[PDB]
């Protein structure tokens, strides 16, 4: 289509210009502009490329998956590699953490960056085909990228001997219809084979057997919008970008009580309350700040606003949400939201987790309400401290991270609910 | 039960674009949603028929998917978000407006079969929270009255 | 109160446990009638299975029916291990005592016999308090003017 | 083959298997839901956790292939396995109703039994007794019946279905918390499903429950023996569970069960009430019941004065030991021998002229399967749990859709290539019997393939063997009753009347000098004898069948079974010398009356009232895939 399904004008602000150069805009910027703009150079470039230079560039660049997990990007291609192909790309364009809305507008507004990250990543693992995962959600980016897609084959950076390179690569675009377990590397694979979205065990990891059992890499929308600056810049240049180990530029949605919700680029380098008063401007009505939810993972207090938003012990991590919540918020209220979150997200198909996340929602919701009594207590206890141990997933796994530290960082609040 | 020519040839075109046919499967629920205003459960061996699959599996994925909806016929999805942001910003005050202007309830639908109200996790878009889709377009809930302008666009 | 005496089946009578209740919709009862859905725990618990005789069987209608519930008390220790494992509420032992009789056949309570027992001692003493006797005039005799306490 | 530890204890396992297996065979009991012997391994459960020391890990023994030195430890020695182990049952327990009282399971029940041994002891997540609610959906069957809340979604019996029968009938409805197991197709007794009872048995709670069983008894409260199935000649090993008569449970058989291989099928799982029917267990003459050795004595006149006019018509629902002493009495009279099986599998087998009979374990060894003749899945349904390669089929094809079978003409066989199975069933032949044997013994020699040839009786292929070259005709015996030539008749089971109306034989009764009828009924063929002989069922004889689970032989535990080998061995003491026997033949062409059903294939089968129920509704079905 040429006229795409209506989308919110989320607010971009930028202080590298890399990933949000064309993003910053609220509008699709198609083919002919991004060309203009210097678009898929990068790409001739790491054609004339062999593919193993590009995973060592990757690798060099010290660029790790913005996906939540952290793992380096250039050490994961080659862990692919090592096994004999064909091999599947695959482009995670899943989001479905409360409060992160960092890959739509990249999607949506500058879907060529994304493409041609997705060519050059193909090309270094050896895949001839690869797919973009896309929430059911986000029809308006479906659509953008079908489109987009269509004006790469034409002016030939798709299809077969790319540039003349001898490399052939087709892009498929696949849609969710509504899960958020998909976004989990294997459940990924699994509905892209048609399936339900459960998560596999592993071992295997993906990377030795994934789509089809063959060897698959999925990355994160924002991991692969680094690899075309990788590949134009030059890996040593790239790796001075930000503090040392966490280098690249990084995504950072913000949303909630602040008066400039929206998604900022900036270094890894930047504090939590860098990121809420200099950048996102202060909180509404100039209220104290509470706690700041890092998605649906971490919960920091006003006594931690000043870590860094980086992949270390101390730091930030996860993938950069901020949801900021002020001193007229009630945390046990927010809790139960992350609750009937998880509760309204567990695939079903471990115990742990398949009862645990309803069984907290459902006792949280007892608490909330005053009809909790002792054993209540207890049992909420019980399960919160349970789920993780045996859960198959990182899903289980985290499901009640964050309402066990809103217990031990708020102890006064939910006290204020016990009879 | 046989699929109109019109929807058929759509589905022809998914199961013809990917690789293979199996993995054109949500794209198909999502095509015989959108047709019919909701998947008719006389659909699902049509589906499995086309794409090779038993209907059990065809039926297992389905019943996995949040947004496929096999009970109700509704012309416009009213999708709204109830996750964190949204309710910190006044999810509340926009399905108070919702049954102001339709008179339902989260869940329920129209007596007409114009809209249903469906509550959602995370939208994507929690910077203009509160959000709430109609079928395929995402906005900001701001008043009643800009909520019922936007509504009056629909049927 | 906590006398061992001639067993009985209390009947539905509104009063029941929330694990009958739980049940309820799978039996075939009626108002005043026993509660027991043959469940086998009293008879499997007990150490002289033999004298008890339980029998239900699956309606058409797919609900339980229990068709038969007899015991034979003259092999009985008197023991309550039955009513431990009564799961539902049922299986109770009243204060009823004076049964001599003359033959082996009026020492067998039918079912609808250890209804009508624990009706009787349901409607004599169901809210009497659990003491250590229940009239202290009886006892005056032998031990006199006690004095209680909270 | 490899040394590992569990809580310290040296132990010595063979590479290949996990864990969990290791530790059962070794004694260790570690709780466990989802892992079955049986079928793919599924994680899914995670009560099998056990602390891996060489990874500091919690990890699920199902799913731990043993390696050599490696240190694990269980619930004995380790607190976090032991509190996990708690967490788990107790979050099954969640919502599972207070349905001990009424539910079929109980005491043998696997969270009953591990939620009392390793559970919380106590409630620790206090929900109602009368909230115990989940997702469900009705299955629309008269025989199975889903209760979703007791449901500790496991997916064996999904597994099961997919991977073991292959009929794909279940599905998991809506996921999350309330995953609940869904019939494809409803009403579920006419879809796909072949009411097998497999997903019953693998259930290890009550949450799949079979109706004919339900609130009858208690599982702790009936007897149990295995023995052989001879509803079919695959051979499968089945479990009765039957009562006495005592304080327990009537003197009947209640259900029955498959072992641990799920060797079973609907015949199986639901006919047991074909043993508790209208069974005639005593010698009568006419409709008094009189004492064996009187009867021994008619017969003994009857055999020895006038055995070149007796008939003898074998049943293939006898055990060998039987079968083989009838034969020997009949050659020491003179007599005639046939059997119903003559009018075309004997008739198959003269012109194959050699056969293959490989066990099914033998079946892996193929690469490709050849069904000729009628729906395999209809006459030997277990054997299409193990034909999981290339099928292609010449004929009916009903149920053996599910394997998604090729047809093919007699011409392309030729072309095939390779270790080919031809499963030929001579009942389906109508007319063309010899051209088709002809035609596949040209095809065993010049190309090598196995032809097998499938019976729908038990031990017919062993009746083959033994009457071959001396068997009559089945026509031609009728034909001498009515001509005056045979004078007396004995007849073994109902496997006659599958090509003789009833009316048939009230005529015979008046016909023949002596009609006598060995049958396990009171009712059918026995009612116009002159003397009736009781004829065992599975679990009351210790007799061996030649089936496709090889030369199996049962067990003899119901107690109310009446003697059969000891009857005719007693009345073959008198029966020593060998004189001879008389064969009758003729083309006359008799056409079989009915077609074998999934849930009808022989006059065993058909006096069970479950069976009934589920062939009335699916006999007019002839399509179930497409
Ligand atoms: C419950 C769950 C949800 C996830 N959702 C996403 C997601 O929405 N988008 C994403 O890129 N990765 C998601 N992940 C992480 C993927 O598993 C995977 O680690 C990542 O996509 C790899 O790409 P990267 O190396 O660039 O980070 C999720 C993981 C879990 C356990
Ligand atoms: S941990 Fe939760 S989401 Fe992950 S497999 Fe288990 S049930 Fe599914
Ligand atoms: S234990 Fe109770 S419910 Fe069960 S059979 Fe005995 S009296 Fe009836
Ligand atoms: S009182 Fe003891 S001996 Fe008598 S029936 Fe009950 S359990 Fe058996
Ligand atoms: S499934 Fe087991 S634990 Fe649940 S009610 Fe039945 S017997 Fe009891
Ligand atoms: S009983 Fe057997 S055939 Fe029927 S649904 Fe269960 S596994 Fe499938
Ligand atoms: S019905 Fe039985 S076998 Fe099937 S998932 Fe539930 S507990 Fe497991
Ligand atoms: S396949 Fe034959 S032997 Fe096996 S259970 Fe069924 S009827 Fe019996
Ligand atoms: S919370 Fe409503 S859109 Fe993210
Ligand atoms: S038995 Fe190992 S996870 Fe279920």
């Amino acid at each position: 289509m040429r006229s795409y399904p209506a989308i919110p004008r989320i607010y971009a602000e930028t202080t590298l210009n890399m990933l949000l150069k064309r993003a910053k805009k609220p509008r699709v910027h198609s083919i002919d502009e991004y060309l203009k703009d210097g678009g898929y150079q990068a790409l001739e470039k790491a054609l004339n490329m062999s593919p193993e230079e590009i995973i060592d560039w990757v690798d060099k660049s010290t660029l790790r998956g913005r996906g939540g997990a952290g793992f380096p990007t250039g050490k994961k291609w080659k862990f692919a590699v090592q096994n004999p192909g064909p091999r599947y790309f695959i482009c995670n364009a899943d989001e479905s953490e409360p409060g992160t809305f960092k890959d739509r507008i990249i999607i949506e507004r500058d879907p060529h960056l994304l493409i041609e990250g997705i060519i050059i990543s193909s090309y270094a693992i050896g895949a001839n085909e690869a797919y973009i995962y896309i929430r059911g959600e986000y029809p308006a980016g479906y659509y953008i990228l079908r489109d987009a897609i269509e004006e790469a084959k034409k002016k030939g950076f798709l299809g077969k001997n790319i540039l003349g390179s001898g490399f052939d690569l087709e892009i498929y675009v696949a849609r969710g219809a509504g899960a958020y377990i998909c976004g989990e590397e294997t459940a990924l694979i699994e509905s892209l084979e048609g399936k339900r979205g459960h998560p596999r065990l592993k071992p295997p990891y993906p990377v030795q057997k994934g789509l089809w059992g063959k060897p698959t890499v999925v990355n994160n929308v924002e991991t692969i919008a680094n690899v075309p600056f990788i590949i134009s810049m030059g890996w040593e240049e790239y790796r001075y970008i930000g503090p040392s180990d966490y280098a690249g530029p990084k995504l950072f949605p913000v949303s909630g009580k602040v008066k400039k919700p929206g998604v900022y680029e900036l270094p890894m380098n930047t504090t939590l309350r860098e990121v809420i008063f200099k950048y996102a401007g202060g909180t509404l009505g100039n209220k104290k700040v509470k706690a700041v939810f890092s998605g649906a993972l971490d919960c920091f207090s006003s006594e931690e606003l000043d870590i860094p938003m980086d992949y270390s012990p101390l730091g930030f991590g996860g993938t950069g949400t901020v949801i900021v919540l002020t001193e007229e918020d009630d945390i046990v209220e927010a809790a139960l939201k992350i609750a009937e979150f998880y509760e309204h997200e567990t695939c079903g198909q471990c115990t742990p987790c398949r009862v645990g996340c309803y069984e907290q929602a459902n006792l949280l919701e007892k608490i909330y309400k005053g009809e909790a009594t002792e054993q209540d207590w207890e049992g909420f206890d019980f399960v919160n401290r349970n789920i993780q141990p045996t859960s198959i997933c990182g899903l289980g796994a985290v499901a009640g991270r964050l309402i066990r530290q809103t217990l031990e960082k708020f102890p006064e609040e939910w006290e204020k609910y016990r009879k | 039960f046989e699929f109109p020519e019109e929807l058929k040839t759509k589905l022809q075109e998914h199961i013809n674009y990917f690789p293979k046919k199996r993995q054109a499967i949500l794209l198909c629920l999502h095509e015989i949603q959108n047709y019919y205003g909701y998947i008719p459960p006389e659909s699902l061996k049509p589906l499995a028929d086309m794409l090779e699959l038993p209907l059990n599996h065809v039926e297992g994925v389905v019943a996995f998917y949040d947004m496929f909806d096999r009970e109700d016929k509704a012309k416009y999805r009213i999708r709204v978000c109830v996750s964190i942001v949204c309710h910190l910003m006044g999810t509340n005050k926009l399905l108070k407006a919702l049954e102001n202007i339709l008179g339902i309830k989260p869940g329920e639908v129209t007596p007409d079969g114009k809209f249903k109200i469906v509550p959602v996790q995370c939208l994507g878009a929690c910077s203009e929270a509160p959000v709430f889709m109609v079928n395929d377009d995402e906005y900001k809930f701001e008043s009643e009255v800009q909520l019922n302008e936007i509504l009056s666009r629909y049927t | 109160k906590r006398f061992r005496g001639a067993h009985g089946h209390y009947v539905w009578d509104g009063t029941e446990p929330d694990s009958l209740k739980a049940i309820e919709k799978f039996m075939s009862y009626e108002k005043a009638k026993s509660r027991c859905v043959a469940c086998y725990m009293c008879q499997t618990a007990c150490p002289m299975p033999t004298l008890f005789r339980i029998e239900a069987v699956q309606l058409p209608n797919g609900k339980k029916k229990v068709v038969r519930f007899d015991m034979n008390l003259l092999n009985c220790l008197f023991c309550g291990l039955c009513v431990d494992a009564c799961p539902v509420g049922c299986l109770t032992m009243t204060d009823i005592f004076e049964l001599a009789n003359y033959s082996r056949r009026n020492e067998v309570l039918r079912m609808e016999d250890l209804e009508k027992f624990a009706i009787d001692f349901k409607q004599r003493r169901g809210n009497e308090p659990d003491r250590i006797w229940p009239n202290d005039e009886e006892r005056e005799k032998l031990w006199g003017k006690i004095e209680w306490s909270g | 083959k490899v040394k590992i530890y569990i809580d310290d204890v040296e132990i010595e396992a063979e590479k290949g298997k996990t864990v969990l297996q290791v530790a059962l065979e070794n004694g260790i009991d570690i709780p466990y839901f989802c892992y079955h012997p049986r079928l793919s391994i599924a994680g899914a459960c995670r009560m099998c956790v056990v602390y891996w020391e060489d990874i500091n890990r919690l990890v699920i023994s199902c799913n731990l292939p043993v390696q050599e030195g490696m240190r694990v430890r269980t619930h004995r020695t380790s607190e976090m396995v032991r509190e996990q182990q708690k967490y788990l049952l107790q979050a099954l327990m969640t919502r599972h109703p207070l349905d001990c009282p009424i539910c079929d399971k109980a005491g043998e029940c696997d969270l009953q039994n591990l939620g009392a041994i390793y559970g919380p002891q106590k409630q620790i997540v206090p929900i109602s007794a009368l909230e115990k609610e989940r997702e469900e959906h009705d299955w629309e069957s008269d025989f199975l019946e889903y209760y979703s809340n007791r449901c500790v979604v496991c997916y064996r019996c999904t597994r099961a279905c997919d991977e073991v029968v292959g009929t794909r009938a279940l599905y998991v409805e809506d996921r999350g918390f309330h995953s609940n197991i869904v019939p494809a197709v409803r009403p579920m007794d006419t879809s796909t499903c072949e009411m097998c009872g497999i997903c019953v048995h693998v259930c290890p709670v009550g949450a799949i429950i079979s109706k004919p069983f339900k609130y009858w008894s208690r599982s702790w409260l009936l007897e149990k023996g295995r023995t052989v199935c001879n509803l079919c000649p695959v051979g499968c090993e089945i479990q009765i569970e039957y009562g006495v008569g005592d304080w327990r449970s009537k003197r009947k058989v209640y259900r029955t069960k498959p072992t641990d291989e799920l060797n079973i099928c609907a015949k199986g799982f639901f006919g047991y009430d074909s043993i508790n029917h209208k069974r005639l267990l005593k010698t009568k003459v006419g409709k008094r019941e009189e004492t064996p050795g009187n009867v021994v004595n008619l017969l003994t006149t009857i055999l020895t004065e006038h055995g070149g006019k007796t008939g003898i018509v074998f049943s293939a629902y006898l055990p060998k030991e039987v079968i083989d002493e009838v034969l020997r009495i009949a050659k020491a009279s003179q007599a005639y021998v046939t059997a119903p099986q003559s009018v075309d599998l004997f008739k198959f087998l003269d012109e194959l002229e050699e056969y293959d009979f490989p066990t099914v374990k033998e079946f892996e060894k193929a690469d490709a399967f050849v069904f000729i003749g009628d729906d395999i899945t209809s006459v030997a349904t277990v054997l299409s749990y193990y034909t999981k390669k290339k099928v292609y089929k010449i004929g009916k094809s009903v149920r053996d859709e599910k394997l998604q079978p090729e047809e093919i003409t007699y011409e392309d066989l030729q072309n095939l290539e390779g270790n080919v199975f031809v499963l030929v069933t001579p009942h389906a032949l109508n007319g063309e019997i010899k051209e088709v044997a002809t035609k596949l013994k040209e095809l065993k020699r010049e190309k090598g393939f196995k032809v097998i040839p499938v019976p729908k009786d038990a031990n017919a292929l062993y009746l083959y063997e033994v009457l071959k070259g001396i068997y009559s005709d089945l026509p031609a015996v009728m034909e001498a009753c009515e001509r005056g030539d045979i004078e007396n008749l004995i007849i073994f089971g109902e496997d006659i009347l599958e090509f003789y109306e009833d009316k048939v034989f009230e005529e015979l009764k008046e016909k023949l000098e002596h009609l006598v009828v060995v049958s396990p009924y009171e009712d059918g063929l026995s009612e116009y004898a002159h003397i009736k002989i009781p004829m065992s069922l599975m679990g009351e004889n210790e007799g061996t069948y030649k089936t496709f689970f090889g030369e199996v032989k049962g067990k003899k535990f119901l107690p109310w079974a009446f003697d059969d080998l000891a009857f005719w061995k007693y009345l073959g003491e008198n029966f020593k010398e060998e004189k001879g026997l008389k064969v009758v033949k003729s083309s006359s062409n008799l056409r079989r009356r009915f077609e074998p059903h999934l849930y009808r294939n022989n006059w065993i089968t058909q006096r069970s009232q479950n069976l009934s129920r589920l062939y009335e509704k699916n006999k007019d079905i002839t399509v179930y895939y497409e």
